[PDB]
RNA sequence: CAUAGUCAAAAGAAGAGUUUGAUUCUGGCUCAGAAGGAACGCUAGCUAUAUGCUUAACACAUGCAAGUCGAACGUUGUUCUAAAAAAAAAAAAAAUUUUUUUUUUUUUAAAAAAAAAAAAAAUUUUUUUUAAGAGUUGAGAACAAAGUGGCGAACGGGUGAGUAAGGCGUGGGAAUCUGCCGAACAGUUCGGGCUAAAUCCCGAAGAAAGCUAGAAAGCGCUGUUUGAUGAGCCUGCGUAGUAUUAGGUAGUUGGUUAGGUAAAGGCUGACCAAGCCGAUGAUGCUUAGCUGGUCUUUUCGGACGAUCAGCCACACCGGGACUGAGACACGGCCCGGACUCCCACGGGGGGCAGCAGUGGGGAAUCUUGGACAAUGGGCGCAAGCCUGAUCCAGCAAUAUUGCGUGAGUGAAGAAGGGCAAUUCCGCUCGUAAAGCUCUUUCGUCGAGUGCGCGAUCAUGACAUGACUCGAGGAAGAAGCCCCGGCUAACUCCGUGCCAGCAGCCGCGGUAAAACGGGGGGGGCAAGUGUUCUUCGGAAUGACUAGGCGUAAAGGGCACGUA
């Protein structure tokens, strides 16, 4: 996401010994028994990096749902206390609203007694 | 099987791939489930080659059991997510290279 | 052949301009980038205007 | 500090001619623009990248387009030979031997080292024949030679016939399955059958299957939990024309109960009810694959759905299922049909809408090419082997804001052509040409390096290319339409309502700027015209943005359903 981020945490490397390792043997049969080990360690390798990366986005996946529970709480939290204002207002609104009607009702009744 | 490949992009004799995260039984250039990158394999004004790779997405199809081809499988040995492939413990055939230097503006010989 | 390794995605990015690169060269070594390299960075770059002149 | 920071996402809005004696209005016709899978005429230099049977889903000669694995398994038959390690270079015709250390067995408790014929020596040696269903014959090479078995031939590739909603676009769901691939756990035992065997088939437990000390803790299989990827099923919304088609349905709509399916379900047997769909257009008829998108356009719309990608459907025409994780399967099987090729006449065989290619139809659409080097895919532990996927060459101005066909100078203003009271070198072709100087892009010719590059551990079809250098000589490279108005560009001769021209208005009946030729000129330019087709102009179906007194157009007038 920023510059200083990955130019801190980037592995970076040594050069790599295992390029250019190979020494010829003097038989054939030798030769294709250590190129099938070759490919044998080649695979345990890639199991190896494929844990270690399944760990990297459980972890990753266990801090965004931590997050995320948190961020939901802390949302609740305020919409508990916007709904009980609101409650309030709503009350004290629909007390002031009875005192008009009845007087209201109490000036229709009059008319309606003066046109009868 | 889940393959992290290679699509051909580009033009007739002018190479460019996309690196792809696809189910083995499609066309090469069809349907696919991820643009995981790309790599040119042309060598530019800077002496080198070019690579963009999603490093998080690579590492999430590789945690789920994806198979790299084989020249993804050095593609990625060169960004570091993966290790290095079997054969490249060989090392290079040697002989004479022409070592006269030409001039990097022009093409002819300094 | 030297490359050139970009990172994409949100979460390689170096800011707005493109993703963080490394080098990666041929012994299986990889460095950060050199002064020329940082040019070739910063020229490819999108810019967020219109053509002047 | 900094590989930071910058906040861009459009442009696109034109009018003209033609109804009248003239006018304004209404209203059509026609024109200037952009474009195409185009076709045809005339004319053509080059490179690159695209595109190239739109018609007959017409019929197809020929070659190729799907195999692979001996690390699953026997089988027969080919060859050749009768213990391991190390050294042999120097004095008095030469491939195979000598020396040193380990090791199996035999012979007389330490040492020594199959039968028959012919010959030699004192039991051994030399040569030859048969050895080897044989008191374990010791290594080796191919076995492809033919098979059984696994996996893949459900992918990739082609076409758009059908399909108007069982499809498609978009968003969801529950009642399912999922080979290969990733990650845990448990097992992998014993009999029989296919002439011989097995990772083939059957049986028992609990499901199975073994191979490899050549691949011995490496593969493989089975059961159970999972991730991932696909597949099946359902559904909301959106998605033609036609009312000069008004009723349609009878497993139809629902219920119950059995069956079937991996799975919900009239999916269907039986029984019961009379429902369900329809004027918010069912049903009938016609046309059509759908989408992303392509062309056009001041936004909207219209036309199209060809290349490419996603989904669907189909594979000579109809009907089926089998195997399989997956098919009711383009290059699999069975059946029926039409057509067709062999037949020894009993009977067999075939399916280019894979890539090339051929007939045919048509105005019209390409090579019977090269390589698996790259990318992708199948099989294999690999080595590899397949791959008309692809990559790359070939043909075609079919397309593309590309490049070139020179740059200067030159007055005998040459010759020649055209016009001319026949004005100013009489005017013009015309500085035009020729000549002279310079540069050689593109193309041509001759060479040279190649881990230049595509590809790297290695592997290059393209490549007779490219790149670099050299030779040469303006040399090899300009047309097509038009010139009365719309519309930029005018004279001479011929013709005489003829021959002809024409997009529209109109021209031609003896001085035609309109027909045909000469001369000159204008626009575009390796193109340029003509035809077809789409949008625009067209506010000419008007949402944006029009109307209905007298021009097309208020229903004769109400009442009322939606
Ligand atoms: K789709
Ligand atoms: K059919
Ligand atoms: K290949
Ligand atoms: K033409
Ligand atoms: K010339
Ligand atoms: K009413
Ligand atoms: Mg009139
Ligand atoms: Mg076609
Ligand atoms: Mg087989
Ligand atoms: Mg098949
Ligand atoms: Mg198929
Ligand atoms: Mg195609
Ligand atoms: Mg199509
Ligand atoms: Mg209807
Ligand atoms: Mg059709
Ligand atoms: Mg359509
Ligand atoms: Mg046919
Ligand atoms: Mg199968
Ligand atoms: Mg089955
Ligand atoms: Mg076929
Ligand atoms: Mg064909
Ligand atoms: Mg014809
Ligand atoms: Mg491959
Ligand atoms: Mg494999
Ligand atoms: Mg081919
Ligand atoms: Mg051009
Ligand atoms: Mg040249
Ligand atoms: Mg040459
Ligand atoms: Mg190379
Ligand atoms: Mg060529
Ligand atoms: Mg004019
Ligand atoms: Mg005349
Ligand atoms: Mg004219
Ligand atoms: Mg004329
Ligand atoms: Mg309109
Ligand atoms: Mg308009
Ligand atoms: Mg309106
Ligand atoms: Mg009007
Ligand atoms: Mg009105
Ligand atoms: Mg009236
Ligand atoms: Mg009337």
């Amino acid at each position: 996401t920023h510059h200083r981020h990955h130019q801190e945490t980037h592995s970076f490397l040594e050069p790599e010994s295992y390029i250019g390792s190979w020494e010829a043997p003097k038989d054939p049969k030798d030769a294709e028994r250590m190129l099938a080990q070759l490919r044998r360690d080649y695979a345990k390798k890639v199991s190896l990096y494929r844990k270690d990366y399944v760990h990297e986005i459980e972890m990753l996946r266990v801090e965004k749902q931590r997050k995320d529970e948190a961020r939901l709480v802390a949302e609740r939290a305020a919409n508990e206390e916007r709904r009980r204002l609101k409650a309030e207002a709503a009350k004290v609104r629909a007390e002031e609203r009875k005192i008009f009607q009845d007087e209201f009702r109490k000036t229709l009744m009059k008319e309606r007694a003066e046109k009868l | 099987v889940v393959r992290l490949r290679l699509s051909r992009l580009g033009c007739k004799n002018r190479p460019f791939f996309r690196v792809m995260a696809t189910d083995s039984r499609s066309p090469r250039d069809g349907k696919h489930i991820e643009v995981l990158g790309y790599f040119n394999p042309l060598p530019g004004q800077d002496g080198g080659k070019r690579m963009g790779l999603k490093f998080d997405r690579i590492k999430y199809w590789l945690s789920v059991g994806a198979q790299a081809s084989d020249p993804v499988q050095r593609l990625l040995f060169r960004s570091g997510l993966l290790p290095p492939p079997p054969m490249v413990a060989m090392g290079r055939k040697g002989g004479e290279r022409d070592t006269r230097p030409v001039d990097p503006m022009t093409g002819r010989f300094v | 052949w030297k490359i050139t390794v970009e990172k994409l995605g949100p979460q390689g990015k170096r800011g707005n301009g493109g993703g963080w690169k490394f080098v990666s060269l041929p012994d299986g070594s990889s460095r950060p980038l050199n002064e020329v390299e940082k040019m070739y960075v910063k020229r490819e770059a999108p810019r967020r205007r219109r053509k002047i002149l």
